[PDB]
């Protein structure tokens, strides 16, 4: 994986150089949010399992493939679904702590696009999910992390797109 | 495309033989059946244009979870393209009723339907339904039409069905 | 490059040794050395 | 159906359909009338069974229905209907498939994962079908109920 | 993976309905050809180690193929061309049990050109060996059930040319 | 076939299938029972075409049995009976079909580029079906020798 | 605790303990003066956090004193709310241990399976821990409720 | 590998009382003692590789033990002594950090005695290395701490001879 | 960094962040000021430690620069000093980062095999490490020098 | 080969060849000045070995040259004859390369399988073998003897 | 895989013949320089830490691949450069030593150039090391076995250009 702190030291190692005061000024930013974030991922993981309820029941419960014909009728398919929005939710609060969409990239936005392609899966009903969930965790954190969480789930409706 | 005959010719052609016993019974019953193929044809294209608003006017009436703003059947920009996206299921249903076996429907409409459905949102479901109205409402007009009817014109429709629904069971 | 894939699939794999002895023809031939053709299987027998 | 778990389990020892198993396919294919009548008489008195297992429910479980629970109002109490008329749907497939497995693979996988997610009891789920089982069999003939019955107590078994 | 049985109840689950009169005629129109089948799948699976035996001498001995600079030559080689054809037989007999050749694109035609191309496999050995294993099936299995065995023997060697 | 370039034709335009083509396809199938008796003919007398026009051929053309020439040898003249062969039964395809389409796909659309690439002169296979036709025309009735003929000589406007 | 997370995870990479875990261990052992004071106060609020959590639960899901569900009765509240006052009978076992290795081995490990096997469902179970873990972050300082809410909020996950 | 914390947190839930009074001045002689212990477990680190340095040189360098004939003489048995010696070094600051010998005899001291009868191991060879390196950490941690590094040095010689 | 230890400690598991780990987060956020003002000056005087624990290690191993050493003339003692640089650049990446792992990965996992593939000793160097730690925490506080000077006992401790 | 398998023995521990197996490398090497004299005495009075290996086979054996036997033919035998010179061919390619595998890759590993299917049974052909021992070590002089009959014997051993 | 005696064994395998007196003189060549490669092969292993160190002097150090803007610079990546290395010297000691390339076509030769481009490390270098290789191996072992190892240098570098 990748870190913030990681990627702006990595950024002056393979320049060789030492740490610059960009660098420093870049890390400031990094250490005067840190203490909302490490709020900020006790409040999701406290209701990891309950976002996705109120996220599903927004936009795909009562719809059309969760009805005869779409990919979350058959009932034990479904239960896919579900932890499929779970790892969602688990890596984006990952890449929030993180302060790096680096999580996501070559862990869970690799090969989602050829997962989801050779099953069928729809992509614009997972895009309608995700930022589906965006709302609710933003609910739930309050605006001043929802820019923060808002940012790495829209890395991964970017990246699924 | 390939019809029942050109099917049957790289049946053959491939193992490199003639035209045997098997293969002089098998095309003739393909011909006995030819008259009853192409005057069910002719019906089908009777009011073929009335054939799809009768349809979805009883899918919608079944279904309002396609009228009121849900799944993508909103406008006049979604419904009158759900009238055209109706109508290739019953013309390429009609070619596939005149050659035989169903490999017009394979590489025409089949191939990419998964996947350009998916890239707009249409979903699967309910076009699965609506080829199964226009499966028994095909059958009416060729019944009130005095032809026969049977697995041939109701086979067309279900291919259309048990290959471009995702498998369940 | 995707491809549809079923519910449930098998995968044709080539055994790595002599031809007959794939486990899908025979199950009960899985258990045996590959011999000469296939690599060099190692064991732990003498312990110090 | 039958056709298809004599093969799966005859794949997997990899030899051919012995005819111990065999018979029991000749046997299926020459009883296929018996199925339909089953069948048709379990879809042809859908509302008879549901309206009245509906109600056994909830005497055996009147907190689904009072308030603080799952079900409400005539929606919520529907789709709880609407789950159990998928359940009459679903195993009348494998009356006449002769087989549980087009119940298994649309239903007997892993619901365990998924009703905690929606917040509904499992356990009252398994009640539901239980008071499906008694206004099923006592609508179905003497000798089928123990055929026909042979697959409420597999929808048990998934959940509890 | 599924049958006759198993496409019908497939097909009328996906439409939300129950299994109506038009299906259970498809039901029906399997159920007076399965009498037809058991009797097939009885005889082919007494005489596995025959019609193989045949059919090797009816196209493929006494060749370039069995001869050295052929294919099948080494013995290690000829063992392997009886097992490679012998799943062409235990397969079609499920495929006719089924009556659905559902399993022959699932299990006997994934590789089918990328495993005998990457072996020295030549395909049309085996499609001049499968036809000359149809001759032999379908006079040992009748006239009748040797044309719904023709179906799963043609469908095998028109997917793997 | 027939029915496939009258489809295909259709489709381009994307209108149902016209009256024209309904009458086109009905017209050939109500003659398919009639092309069958004929292309059986020619399957049921494929050793005496074969050995016929071999032995109209080569009396035409002696450059290519001298030696020196593309089929000189046993194991060669062999093969020019059976590179004959091959034309004959692709033309028991054509005359099912009610078209070319099978003898387009097949064995036409890269025959002067392929016998450039094997050394025998292309126009000898033309006097070679040419010679094929004058017993295939000997075969038949009158009024079925103008179809099967026609077939034949498409394959000459290919070759030449 | 987290003296025992460390070590084991120093175990794992066969070296000593690093340098950056060893200002944890510093900074647990200059707030094992810190710690002590939020386990003596749920000593002085045991009765008063349980006592009106229940009717805050109550409140929330009265699905629960109806009659029909796992805790119906004076004899069957009773261990709603000594099982709520088993899970406050664990994060003092865990504050003064700074993490969560009392809180699993006690409490998480096998809870799906148990609260199936009484039948009573978790997510109300979950939602009282959630209802006794705002007043226990009101009756404690706004300091001691910023790690220790944070340290009260793990379980309501861990459950459901 | 459960510590002192962790015990006292084993003997109080079992029998029915809660954090009581009595379990939390053994809490607060942990939380005194605890600051010695980092100022310990650092400075074994930065000569775990030197005291095995001292550790042959005084009790075992250039003795007859190490001429041809003795035990340590062969290079797969002086190699796998040091080893057998780092270890021993590496779970006592363990339990340095524990307040706690609940770490030894679970890793260190499950299978060590038979071990060491089997493979001609002498024991009072051991003994006479182990609390010959209690000694040097007297002068490394200061007077208090190698007195508390002596009880884990002697659970070894207890658990050893 | 702080979160590359605890983000891939708790996804093996794949489970969310237990609070015990959120503490280790939260613990430092509070040490990035105090962590930066001693990189700060350990860059600012980078090229004062260099001239001086390169100066004296000479004086405790003088083998190096003797003949038949590596470090033989003034053209391989500045390339000597090229690594002292890249150690004193990686220390300070590690108390920045906060903790072992980024100097772990740059220059730690290869050094067996690297300086014996370069024929130096790689005892020498972890000699030069504790006179760079000597004249380091000789010129900076006292209260870090038990933090900065403990990053520099990991690069020794696993050196030798 | 020797070579082709101290090869393998050590690539598959990553290991270079120990200087024991490079004694059998050479020893191996310098026997090749008289291994392929060997093997030239046998090539090249193979027909006077095949022919009286056939009889000293058919003597031993008369069922299967008998009708009702599998090799009952003029043609037939000389299939049969040339079946048994095969196992001629690899024991000259077992000569040259001091060991088995050339025996093991080429005619060894399916051969129960063929026979099985073809219907010659296994140990008469593995009779014809022996008889081809006593003809071709009557071919050479003691010290070929054994040098050929051990690759013989495994022929014999593998398929019996 | 195969040598220089199974290659040509299965050259005339094939056709079907007996080892002729066409192919009796390429094993008459293998071995009358069978005691050649054998000398060759116990001067490589001796050396083998010495032609890794003397090629990379020649061609990788004090160069700008391994400057900090470099693809070498991080020791992780060095440590597998000089032991993707010795995987280029280890079997060409075995190719000699069979006397054919085929092992190196098997294991070395895999998809080596696929690989390269996947991971970003230049080929343009790799080439430059291993006749760097070339030239200091020649030299010890002695310029008749140096030409025949100089093939299997290079029929590497045929492969990775
Ligand atoms: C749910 C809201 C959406 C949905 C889900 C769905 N997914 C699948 C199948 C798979 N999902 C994955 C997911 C991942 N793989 C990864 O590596 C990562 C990164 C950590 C993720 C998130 C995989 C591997 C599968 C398939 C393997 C398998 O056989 O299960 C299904 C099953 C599809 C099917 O037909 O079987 C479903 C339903 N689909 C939707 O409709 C929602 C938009
Ligand atoms: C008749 C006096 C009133 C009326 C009745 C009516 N309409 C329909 C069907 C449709 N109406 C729409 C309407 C719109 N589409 C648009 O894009 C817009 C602009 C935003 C409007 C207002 C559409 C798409 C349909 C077809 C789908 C459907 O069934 O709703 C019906 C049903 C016809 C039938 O039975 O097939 C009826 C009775 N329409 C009017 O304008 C009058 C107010
Ligand atoms: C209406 C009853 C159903 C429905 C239809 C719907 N379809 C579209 C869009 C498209 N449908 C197609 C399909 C085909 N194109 C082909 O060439 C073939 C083979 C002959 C088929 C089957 C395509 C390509 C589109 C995209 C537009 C286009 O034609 O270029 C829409 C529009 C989606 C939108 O909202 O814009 C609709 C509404 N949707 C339903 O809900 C019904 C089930
Ligand atoms: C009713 C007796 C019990 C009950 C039902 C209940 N279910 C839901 C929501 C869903 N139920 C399903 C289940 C299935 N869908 C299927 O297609 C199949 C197989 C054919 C099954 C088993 C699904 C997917 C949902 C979510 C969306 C949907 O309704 O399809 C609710 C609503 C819950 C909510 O929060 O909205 C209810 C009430 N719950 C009970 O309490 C009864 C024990
Ligand atoms: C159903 C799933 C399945 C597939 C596709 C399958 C294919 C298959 N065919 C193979 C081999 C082979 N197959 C043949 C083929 C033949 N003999 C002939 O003469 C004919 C030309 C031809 C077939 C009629 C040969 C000649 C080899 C190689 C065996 C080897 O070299 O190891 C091999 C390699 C043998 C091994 O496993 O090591 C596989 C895997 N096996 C399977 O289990
Ligand atoms: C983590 C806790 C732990 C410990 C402490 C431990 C010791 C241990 N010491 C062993 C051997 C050994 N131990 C010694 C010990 C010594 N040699 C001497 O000169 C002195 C008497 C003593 C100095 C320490 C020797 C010589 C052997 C190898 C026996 C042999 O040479 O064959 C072995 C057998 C395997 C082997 O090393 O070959 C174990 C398992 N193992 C553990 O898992
Ligand atoms: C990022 C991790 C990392 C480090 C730290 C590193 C150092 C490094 N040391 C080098 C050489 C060297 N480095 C040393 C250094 C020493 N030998 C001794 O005796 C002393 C113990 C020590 C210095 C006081 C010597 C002597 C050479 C030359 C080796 C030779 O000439 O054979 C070189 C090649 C020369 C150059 O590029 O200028 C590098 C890249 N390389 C890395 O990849
Ligand atoms: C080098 C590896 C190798 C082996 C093992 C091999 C065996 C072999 N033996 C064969 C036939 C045969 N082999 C025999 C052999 C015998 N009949 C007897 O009764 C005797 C026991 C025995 C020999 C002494 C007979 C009768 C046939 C003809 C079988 C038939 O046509 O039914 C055939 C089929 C004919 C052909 O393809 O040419 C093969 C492939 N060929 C090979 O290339
Ligand atoms: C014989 C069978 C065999 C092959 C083919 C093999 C190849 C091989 N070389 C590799 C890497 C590597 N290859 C190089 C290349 C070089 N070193 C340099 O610095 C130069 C630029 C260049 C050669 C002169 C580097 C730097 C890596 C490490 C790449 C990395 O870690 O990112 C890797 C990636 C391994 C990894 O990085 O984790 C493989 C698999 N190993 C094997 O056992």
């Amino acid at each position: 994986m990748q870190d913030a702190i990681t990627s702006v030291i990595n950024s002056s190692d393979v320049q060789g150089k030492y740490l610059d005061a960009s660098a420093i000024q870049k890390l400031k930013a990094y250490f005067a949010t840190g203490e909302l974030r490490v709020r900020a991922a006790t409040t999701i993981s406290a209701n990891a399992a309950n976002i996705v309820k109120e996220a599903v029941a927004k936009s795909l419960l009562y719809s059309d493939i969760t009805r005869p014909g779409g990919n979350m009728y058959t009932t034990r398919r479904y239960a896919a679904c579900i932890r499929d929005l779970d790892y969602y939710l688990r890596y984006a609060t990952y890449a929030m702590l993180a302060g790096d969409p680096s999580i996501l990239d070559e862990r869970v936005l690799n090969g989602l696009k050829e997962t989801y392609n050779s099953l069928g899966v729809p992509i614009g009903a997972t895009v309608q999910a995700i930022q589906a969930m965006k709302e609710v965790t933003a609910g739930l954190v309050g605006a001043d992390a929802g820019k923060e969480m808002g940012i790495y789930f829209d890395y991964i409706c970017s990246g699924l797109s | 495309m390939r019809d029942a005959v050109t099917s049957l010719i790289k049946n053959y052609d491939i193992t490199g033989r003639y035209l045997d016993r098997d293969a002089i019974d098998s095309l003739k019953s393909y011909f006995v059946t030819g008259t009853a193929r192409v005057q069910a044809a002719a019906t089908i294209t009777a009011n073929a244009a009335e054939l799809v608003k009768q349809a979805a006017s009883q899918l919608f009436g079944d279904l309002p979870e396609l009228i009121r703003p849900g799944g993508n059947a909103y406008t006049t920009r979604r419904y009158a393209a759900c009238l055209r996206d109706m109508d290739y299921y019953l013309r390429y249903a009609t070619y596939a009723l005149v050659a035989g076996d169903t490999d017009v429907l394979d590489e025409r409409v089949l191939q990419g339907l998964r996947e350009t459905y998916n890239s707009l949102g249409v979903p699967i479901g309910p076009t699965v339904v609506g080829i199964g109205i226009l499966k028994d409402l095909a059958t009416e007009k060729v019944q009130a039409a005095g032809i026969e009817v049977g697995a041939y014109l109701e086979q067309p429709f279900d291919h259309l069905i048990s290959e471009l629904s995702e498998t369940d069971v | 490059r995707p491809a549809p894939f079923g519910k449930d699939t098998r995968r044709i794999l080539i055994h790595n040794g002599a031809g007959i002895d794939n486990q899908l023809s025979n199950p009960g031939a899985r258990g045996n050395a590959p011999g000469s053709l296939g690599p060099k299987v190692f064991k732990l027998d003498q312990l110090p | 159906s039958i056709v298809t778990k004599s093969i799966v389990n005859a794949d997997a020892e990899a030899r051919y359909l012995s005819p111990g198993e065999l018979d029991r396919i000749k046997s299926f294919v020459t009883s296929g009338e018996r199925r339909v009548r089953i069948a048709e008489t379990m879809t042809g008195a859908r509302e008879r069974i549901i309206k009245e297992a509906g109600n056994q429910l909830f005497q055996k479980r009147p907190d689904v229905v009072s308030p603080g629970g799952n079900a409400y109002g005539e929606e919520m109490t529907a789709t709880c209907l609407r789950d159990l008329d998928y359940y009459l749907r679903l195993i009348t497939y494998g009356i006449v498939a002769g087989d549980v497995t087009p119940i298994e693979e649309i239903g007997v996988v892993g619901v365990r994962e998924m009703y905690k997610s929606l917040g509904t009891p499992i356990e009252a789920v398994a009640e539901g079908v239980r008071a499906m089982k008694s206004v099923a069999t006592s609508l179905l003939s003497g000798e089928d109920a123990a055929e026909a019955g042979a697959y409420f107590d597999y929808l048990i078994g998934a959940m509890s």
